[PDB]
């Protein structure tokens, strides 16, 4: 499919940025997570980034570490995540769906088989957090053979060789990091015909979405801010969804011309 | 692109987030430079000799082998400053950190030994050391925590995840990704992403180099086998490295068998795990059928890394080295045997290596063989562990 | 009649019951013979090198002395097998016992270190070792008791008298008087009746011999002073002996000052006691006005002998060596300082020596001086003692 | 004085051995110890051996170690011992009194002064347990200057040089050890004109006294056996003295022709 290409062309026609929430699949349980995701979409999410719970998420801060723990408390497994993904795609045929994976879960039963399963359930992209471009070949190749976009991170200091590699190897979008653990990066990515850039890390208010789009990014990704709302409202699921709806509506509105 | 090969056959690599690649590349470049620098080599040699106490003895154990055709030597890393081999490589890594203009050290520790080694190197060399330690380990290893603090290190309890070694490792890497301009990550074994398996081997290789010279002096020939325990792989690769090209010399690595391999409660990923990608490398690990990383188990906390250095996986795959396991009870028996018959209290880690040599001897007592065990550390730290077990099961 | 002089000026002698004189004379004869025997010397040297780890390093401590004109080296007996200098002389004495055809060793211990050293030498050399230890010390030193037992020694609690070191010494001597045909009494310091002060000095003198060669190599001159703690006197006389005839080299012995000399709670008989006859010798001791022998006190159990070796009393009397004291708090500060600034955890005994060197430096920081401290042991054994004090007084 | 010479000449006229009890001065207290000693004499003791309590009695077994501890529990000091000795001599003008000392208590305030104090209170001999003949010169000289006999131990294996030294240096009697921790020794001592021999260590029954005299010794010394009776009867002082009287009468009777 070409779901990201279609989205970005449609947003460009509307002079509009993408707003892309991240959540952990199965946080805080399978059924509430499905409701959370439907609420994110109904509230205006342009695409989704979805984490599969992993025992040791090195690239994640405490908020998302805790989201993974909550999902593990509910017994969530990768197989259950793929069952969820199939249901999500069945309900929502056009929204781009990207996974955020750690390498072991992709490599475990075979890299090809992982990307084959992504294609089968209707996933559009995979970002493997701990595979740098230098190690990426078997991943990006398997991705492309199964019509999955391999997503790469472009760190804030990327030298020129790295920019060119990310531009060549990525598809779907380029994940532009706000920081470590800018118009120069954005223009160079465009010069090298990279996939459109989505800014992520630390995006938690409407003005940041507008700023990202003004800097020339195609949109913004927000995770910890969304997951915080989950964490805050564990005792009241209904208020959780209302607070999520309110947050996403505001972030998406900031992306519109 | 790298200066050196990050792989040992299939195994190894640099499986870290993109943001950490410049730190790894910087470190590799610094290391390649240092290895060609006679001033760096001389400074390292001077610290090893005059601060740490190298060369370490090679001790013949004639009481243990009485009545057999085995001749057994122990390479005495238990006599090194700090009481374990870990001191060698932390001194090298501290010098590298200084070479790169860094004033700060980050380290992880589980049992606390690497923490203590990192702390003493940092104290000596004027580096500000912070150590990540899982909160369960902090609570479990009060003596080592207080040593680290006495030596001026900041000990940071990690309450996240399961609050053990892998969580400390992750917290250390998170910190480094933000601080690598001024802080060096002093990884504690011959594992993790390139260039660490290579750096740690090179900064431990004097173990085998000395052993070769000492055995040639004392016996006029090379060993039939050199035997070392394998947690992450540093003491073993340090013993092995200088002998790899001596094809007659057996290289035997001993993983912890815990309660027994068949129980699933063990620490022997190399022979009983499955290849995965974690800890920045492609290597055998302890993992679920689904790919979640699980724990090692051993009586010896120092052998709890649930994976293994990639060069060991490679040496096994080509048949150059052989890997075996030893249970808690076998290790305990070897510990008791050394104390009684040679007056040397071995680390429980090292006792696994010794236990396998004892088996080689006992199983075939008229086999003529010249064996070296790497006695990676002293076992003063283990006497309460050993006492409590012996008391619980009735003896003593 | 004896082969060698039993006295150092007024001090020393053989003040034992008549029944024990043949044991002492036998031992003296055996020792004089062994000292002339190149085979004995070679066997001893071989054990020292290949089992115990000699030579020990001589480590320059440049962080400690920063901003002053003091250059300080530590002689690293903390790196010796067993973690203290006591190992040197027990190996010599075990070889003497074998030379006399004896298969059994008797030893006394207070803090347990001499017990552990006697046990490891006996395990190595195939001797049946029994160790007398006051019941209060047994209860107080569980870790060392279990080490001795692990190494196959029989530990005999002494419930008589005050159930501490002097009672263990007396029980050991009672046993020996009946068993000396088959058992050797392995006395643990450079004190007691002749020939022990002489034997123990000679079997510790490699400390100073090495120190001389190492300092000449590293500085091209002798030290201005060598500084050692003094409990009974063995590590100090071992450091001092080779320098006695180098009249420019200061010999400074450090007795424990405890809570302060003025409190009476100390262990400094040499400078603050009164000559008496006890422990088989004429020497300064801690005693009542009436002549009953009283106790030393120190934070460091290893410095609790309430007398001192007679050669120290003699060297003091002629002005060749100088003796000073260091309090518990001064020793604690030196312990903390070494840990933090050099990454070396010193025994609390050795910390007394270090504390005095620190005072020499701090009191006159523009005085140019080259100092060696004998770091008689490692301080892993003291970390709980140190922790508990620091906790009790608020810090940490 | 010549109290030992007078005793031994009188016993020889009666073809009789000496029986000599040992007790610790001040065990279990000063007044009971004075009564114990009067009872020993009344019951037939020919001479006394009396210990001054010492913190660390190396030459003593457990029975006498405990006697010293009991005396220390009662606060007994060497000065109080010398006060006792003066009272004993005042009551009993001819009985030989020997002290059993450790070296520090003799050396403490000066060797001469110690022997001068012995002479003043009327002590006849001193055995210093931890001064072998090799170290004995200042002790035996001071002893002789104050008319005190210096007593030496002759161990069971004494070689010929030691026998000759003990014979030359001792006075009063020779303390002949039964064992470590015999007619050859006895005859050689007589050949070298030694002070008469008293056998001691392990003497606890009448037949041992008779045997010692038959072997040619001038008598026997008994300590632990006497002190055991004290230890056994701490709760009944009166029975203590009766049991002591009975024991000493029996031992002394065994020495008679
Ligand atoms: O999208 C992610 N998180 C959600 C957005 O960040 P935030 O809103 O700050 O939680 C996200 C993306 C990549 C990642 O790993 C690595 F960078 F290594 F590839 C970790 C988290
Ligand atoms: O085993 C490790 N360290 C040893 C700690 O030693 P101790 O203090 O004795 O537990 C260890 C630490 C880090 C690592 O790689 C990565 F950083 F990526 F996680 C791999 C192994
Ligand atoms: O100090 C002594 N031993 C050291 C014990 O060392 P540690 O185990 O560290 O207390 C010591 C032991 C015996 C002695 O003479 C005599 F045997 F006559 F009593 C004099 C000093
Ligand atoms: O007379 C003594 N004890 C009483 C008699 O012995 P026993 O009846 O066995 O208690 C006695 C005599 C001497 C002695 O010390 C030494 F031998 F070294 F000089 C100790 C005890
Ligand atoms: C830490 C430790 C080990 C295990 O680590 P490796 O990297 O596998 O050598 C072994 N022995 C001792 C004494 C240790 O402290
Ligand atoms: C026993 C001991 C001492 C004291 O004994 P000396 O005979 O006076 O040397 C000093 N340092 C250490 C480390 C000891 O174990
Ligand atoms: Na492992
Ligand atoms: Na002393």
């Amino acid at each position: 499919m070409e779901r990201y290409e279609n989205l970005f062309a449609q947003l460009n026609d509307r002079r509009e940025g993408a707003f892309v929430p991240f959540v952990t699949l199965g946080d805080p349980g399978i059924e509430q997570s499905l409701k959370i995701i439907d609420t994110l979409i109904d509230a205006g999410a342009d695409a989704l980034e979805l984490g599969v719970p992993f025992s040791d998420p090195l690239a994640d801060g405490p908020t998302i570490q805790n989201a993974n723990l909550r999902a593990f408390a509910a017994g969530v497994t990768p197989a259950q995540c793929f069952e969820m993904l199939a249901l999500i795609r069945e309900k929502h045929p056009t929204i781009p769906i990207g996974l955020l994976m750690y390498a072991n879960l992709v490599f475990n039963n075979g890299i090809d088989a992982f990307y084959a399963r992504c294609e089968q359930v209707g996933v559009d992209s995979v970002l493997v957090a701990d595979v740098p471009v230098e190690e990426s070949a078997p991943f990006r190749q398997a991705a492309l053979r199964h019509n999955i976009a391999p997503i790469f991170i472009c760190p804030p200091n990327a030298d020129d060789d790295l920019l060119r590699q990310v531009a060549s190897y990525g598809r779907g979008y380029t994940y532009l990091l706000s920081r470590s653990g800018l118009h120069h990066l954005i223009e160079k990515l465009k010069e090298y015909h990279a996939a459109p850039a989505l800014q992520g890390f630390g995006i938690s208010s409407p003005e940041q979405v507008s700023a990202a789009v003004r800097a020339g990014a195609a949109g913004a990704i927000s995770g910890s801010a969304i997951v915080k709302i989950i964490e805050k409202n564990l005792a009241s699921p209904k208020q959780m969804l209302a607070e999520l709806r309110s947050f996403v509506s505001a972030m998406k509105a900031a992306s519109r011309a | 692109t790298t200066l050196l090969n990050p792989y040992f056959g299939e195994f190894g690599g640099m499986y870290v987030p993109q943001i950490l690649m410049p730190a790894l590349n910087q470190l590799e470049e610094a290391f390649v430079s240092a290895q060609k620098d006679p001033e760096f080599q001389a400074q390292f040699a001077d610290l090893l000799k005059n601060y740490a106490g190298r060369p370490t003895a090679l001790t013949k154990c004639q009481n243990i082998t009485a009545g057999t055709r085995t001749t057994l030597y122990l390479k005495r890393e238990d006599l090194l400053h700090g009481g374990a081999h870990k001191t060698n490589q932390v001194l090298g890594q501290a010098l590298l950190a200084k070479r790169m203009g860094k004033s700060e050290i980050i380290a992880e520790t589980g049992a606390g030994q690497h923490g203590v080694a990192s702390a003493l190197a940092s104290a000596l060399l004027g580096l500000k050391c912070r150590i990540y330690m899982g909160a369960k380990d902090v609570e479990r290893q009060s003596p080592n925590v207080f040593r680290m603090r006495l030596m001026g290190a900041e000990v940071i309890p990690v309450h996240s995840g399961s609050a053990t070694l892998k969580d400390a490792c992750n917290e250390a890497l998170r910190d480094w990704s933000g601080s690598y301009e001024t802080a060096h990550y002093m990884l504690g074994t011959a594992a993790g992403p390139h260039p660490y398996p290579t750096i740690v081997r090179e900064f431990q290789r004097m173990i085998g180099e000395e052993t070769k010279a000492q055995i040639l002096d004392k016996e006029g020939r090379l060993p039939d086998a050199v035997i070392a325990c394998v947690g992450g792989g540093s003491n073993a690769i340090g013993m092995f490295a200088d002998f790899i090209n001596d094809t007659s010399v057996g290289l035997i690595g001993v993983e912890p068998g815990g309660h027994g391999i068949e129980t699933g409660e063990h620490g022997a990923p190399l022979k009983h795990g499955r290849v995965g990608i974690y800890f920045g490398m492609k290597a055998p690990m302890m993992q679920t059928a689904d790919g979640q990383i699980e724990e090692s188990y051993s009586i010896s906390a120092g052998l709890d890394f649930p994976s293994v250095g990639p060069q060991h996986a490679y040496l096994n795959s080509i048949g150059r080295a052989d890997y075996v396991s030893i249970t808690d009870d076998e290790a305990l028996e070897a510990f008791k045997t050394l104390c009684r018959h040679e007056g040397i209290i071995p680390a429980l880690e090292s006792s696994h290596a010794l236990a396998h040599a004892l088996k080689m001897m006992r199983e075939q007592p008229e086999k003529e063989q010249l064996l070296v065990v790497n006695l990676s550390g002293r076992g003063d730290k283990d006497i309460f562990t050993v006492h409590d077990i012996l008391k619980a099961r009735g003896e003593i």
